[PDB]
RNA sequence: AUAUACCGCCAUCUUCAGCAAACCCUGAUGAAGGCUACAAAGUAAGCGCAAGUACCCACGUAAAGACGUUAGGUCAAGGUGUAGCCC
RNA sequence: GAUUAACCCAAGUCAAUAGAAGCCGGCGUAAAGAGUGUUUUAGAUCACCCCCUCCCCAAUAAAGCUAAAACUCACCUGAGUUGUAAAAAACUCCAGUUGACACAAAAUAGACUACGAAAGUGGCUUUAACAUAUCUGAACACACAAUAGCUAAGACCCAAACUGGGAUUAGAUACCCCACUAUGCUUAGCCCUAAACCUCAACAGUUAAAUCAACAAAACUGCUCGCCAGAACACUACGAGCCACAGCUUAAAACUCAAA
């Protein structure tokens, strides 16, 4: 039986998001990609470098906004701009979100030598697609 | 199959279509109006509406084909038909006016009759009775009779007993032998009849 | 008339020794058995022996056994078409008595009641 | 005849396979009778158009060269 | 060291169609069992099959394929519980 | 096991041993209705009232009888007969037709359900003949009791332990094939056993109540006799009785287990 990226059936009490509820064979069919760049197009270079950066940004944001992320990050690249779109919860005070936004954008801009921006969308709770 | 079950096989017969409407029966009129609403498969590249088409020779050619090399198989076939015709024209010119009337020079007539002389009437089929298989003589369907005749002829020509003889000369020689009820292919038919006659006691095991 | 069952089984009140020792209770089931697949008789075996008789006397030369070979061939074809029709008629029409499946549907509607309600 | 999933939408209920057969067997029994106009508009409510595409070959236009 | 502590990714039946919470009923309220369409106690969310999608179609081929089975495979992808080594 | 803590009792604690604490329950399948019938001393209330299945069908003993099929012999004829999943061995004074021809066994009827205490009893005829005007009543009294078996004398178609031969098999002291004996039969005596089980005691009564663990063949009442009390040891040992001498009947204990 296949396992890769499959939330297995339970007793009907496990809430799953839309992304978590779709196995890998639905990528490009019912769900899009979590990162968009030109590295994987035919005749394009630097796919390896873009990949390492994406893996780091996901770990950085997970530990920088602990317990706040309500979904996976969406990483977008246009030119030399880097946009990070995250869906967060409404538990931390706004002051701490503004501190962490100013802190993370500045730190990542100096780390990867490019203008980085972080767009936050807050939700009252984790959006549930179904109960497995 | 890439054809859905809705596709029907094509009917390649000019006469079938030029037949007047008056000669048609109420059943044949229904089939013609029915096919106008059905899906038809594309005609295969094998058969055409040619007047020189022979389905038996086409089938014998495919049974000689090795690894999809139809060009070579078809080449061996026409060389055999030419070899049979040249042997009959040589036998015809060397014969007397009386003997000439009995000499066949049409290679298609010789080919069909030679295969017909090698078709077995009965065969041995294993029937289970009491937990054991017995070789029971049974009547063969028409398809199986014709297939065995072709397979025996082709197998005999591929036998290593023939040293350096090319296929068109081997096959043309075997066809003319079978055309006269002689040769090893006729002997193979007689053996199957002798082995089916020896097991005559087991004939009642059949139930059809 | 069904044979009697009075005083046939070992029971309280029945003095005599039992007449019957059924290994299953004598109570009608709500179904009948499935008809067993039958083995038919071989066809044209008579014409087959006549053909193989001329072969033995003519050194297995088909030229001398044409009438016997033809008879055995025609019989085989006729026995083939008849075999093709025996299925369409006897298997589907259910001539005569009903088939077990149809007869069991009729018993479903009038089940045997060995208990009280 | 409409399929079971289409009947389940006209009724807005869940049907069994045998429930669907019973209803179709009863409509067919209504056509064999001498149904009038009132009994014909009712049966057509459950008949769906099975449009049969024509197998007639399309003919190319006849052009003319210089 | 331990795949017989495990995650992760899989083999296998599967070239399957079943799995099942929550209830209801039967068996004197026992382990258990629950169908008959001219119907007689079953109703069932969800999961799988199916449907959709990819490839050249509605065909085919891919993909998919639950719950479970073999303490099946992998501590040597990586991670890791327990135990062990630290001139 | 040490250690920490806790629990119980307490000038005691509680290891070993012993005692106290036990028949109105059961007997189709868990242990138990002991093969059958009769009676005694007695017991019971089912005995008077108050009543409906006498005779016949396959009980038993004796004598006689024989239709079908065998065996044997004879004539004629054939050269093979037997054996089967398939062979071998065996026979070849063998086989087939026809005729003559049992101290053996009793198609069909019987889809009947009778007789007898049970065991048993189903070809025909005849003689004799199937206890009891309350019920119950025995391992042992009294009389019986399938098959196998013993003693003695006969019969012998067929079957057949054992034995011999053939085959199979790793082996085959078997299963398969052939041959033949004790034995199955008669007579006169023994032996006294059975899954002798319809595993359901006899007699009287009931179908309502709680119908009833399960299964089996619905659940009960009165009365009587018999029998049973974890498993195994044990259809055994010992004693006693017996026409039984490798037998039968009656029938324990020790050691063992926490189940059966
Ligand atoms: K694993
Ligand atoms: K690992
Ligand atoms: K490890
Ligand atoms: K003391
Ligand atoms: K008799
Ligand atoms: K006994
Ligand atoms: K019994
Ligand atoms: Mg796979
Ligand atoms: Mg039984
Ligand atoms: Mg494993
Ligand atoms: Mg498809
Ligand atoms: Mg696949
Ligand atoms: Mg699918
Ligand atoms: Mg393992
Ligand atoms: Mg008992
Ligand atoms: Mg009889
Ligand atoms: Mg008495
Ligand atoms: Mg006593
Ligand atoms: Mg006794
Ligand atoms: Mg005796
Ligand atoms: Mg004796
Ligand atoms: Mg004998
Ligand atoms: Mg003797
Ligand atoms: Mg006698
Ligand atoms: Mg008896
Ligand atoms: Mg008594
Ligand atoms: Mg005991
Ligand atoms: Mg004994
Ligand atoms: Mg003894
Ligand atoms: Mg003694």
């Amino acid at each position: 039986k296949n396992r890769a990226a499959r939330v297995r059936v339970s007793k009907g009490d496990k809430p799953v998001t839309y992304e978590e509820a779709h196995a890998p064979h639905y990528i490009a069919h019912r769900k899009g990609w979590l990162s968009l760049h030109t590295g994987n197009l035919d005749g394009e270079d630097h796919a390896a470098e873009r990949t390492v950066e994406d893996v780091f940004l996901r770990k950085f944001m997970w530990g920088t906004f602990p317990g706040c992320l309500a979904d996976q990050l969406v990483l977008k690249r246009r030119g030399n701009q880097l946009e990070i779109c995250a869906v967060v919860l409404r538990q931390l005070s706004p002051h701490k979100y503004y501190f962490l936004v100013g802190y993370s954008e500045t730190l990542l801009s100096y780390f990867y030598k490019c203008p980085v921006r972080l767009h936050l969308q807050t939700v009252p709770s984790k959006v549930v697609y179904k109960y497995l | 199959s890439r054809y859905s079950p809705e596709f029907k096989d094509p009917l390649i017969d000019k006469e079938y279509y030029r037949k007047p409407v008056e000669e048609l029966t109420e059943e044949e009129k229904y089939v013609r109006e029915l096919k106008k609403t059905q899906l038809i498969k594309a005609a295969p590249a094998g058969k055409t509406s040619s007047v020189f088409e022979d389905p038996v020779i086409s089938k014998f050619t495919n049974m000689m084909m090795i690894g999809g090399n139809k060009v070579l198989a078809r080449s061996l076939m026409i060389q055999t038909l030419e070899a049979v015709k040249r042997k009959q024209f040589e036998k015809y010119h060397a014969a007397s006016a009386e003997e000439q009337a009995t000499i066949e020079r049409n290679p298609y007539t010789i080919f069909h009759q030679a295969l017909k002389n090698c078709e077995p009437m009965i065969g041995l089929v294993p029937i289970l009775k009491g937990g054991r298989f017995y070789q029971v003589p049974v009547p063969l369907p028409d398809r199986r009779r014709r297939f065995l005749a072709m397979k025996w002829m082709i197998t005999e020509c591929r036998d290593k007993k023939h040293q350096r003889t090319l296929m068109p000369e081997k096959l043309s020689h075997k066809l003319l032998e079978a055309f006269h009820n002689q040769g090893p292919v006729i002997k193979r038919k007689h053996d199957l009849h002798k082995m089916a006659e020896a097991n005559r006691a087991l004939a009642h095991y059949r139930w059809w | 008339a069904t044979p009697s069952l009075r005083g046939r089984l070992a029971r309280f009140g029945n003095p005599r020794k039992p007449v019957l020792k059924p290994n299953k209770p004598l109570i009608l089931a709500n179904r009948v058995g499935e008809r067993r697949r039958e083995k038919g008789e071989a066809t044209c075996i008579t014409e087959m022996s006549v053909m193989m008789a001329c072969w033995k006397q003519n050194e297995f030369r088909d030229d001398a056994c044409r009438k016997e070979i033809q008879g055995f061939l025609d019989c085989a074809a006729r026995a083939q078409e008849a075999r093709k029709m025996r299925s369409i008629q006897e298997t589907l029409g259910e001539s005569g008595s009903l088939l077990p499946n149809k007869l069991n549907k009729l018993l479903q509607r009038f089940p045997n009641k060995p208990y009280l309600s | 005849w409409l399929i079971k999933e289409e009947l389940e939408e006209m009724l807005v209920e869940k049907l069994s396979d045998l429930d669907y057969m019973q209803f179709i067997r009863l409509l067919e029994k209504l056509l064999t009778s001498q149904c009038g106009a009132a009994e014909e508009e009712f049966v057509q409510r459950f008949r769906r158009s099975v449009t049969l595409e024509s197998k007639k070959q399309l003919i190319e236009p006849v052009q003319y060269d210089e």
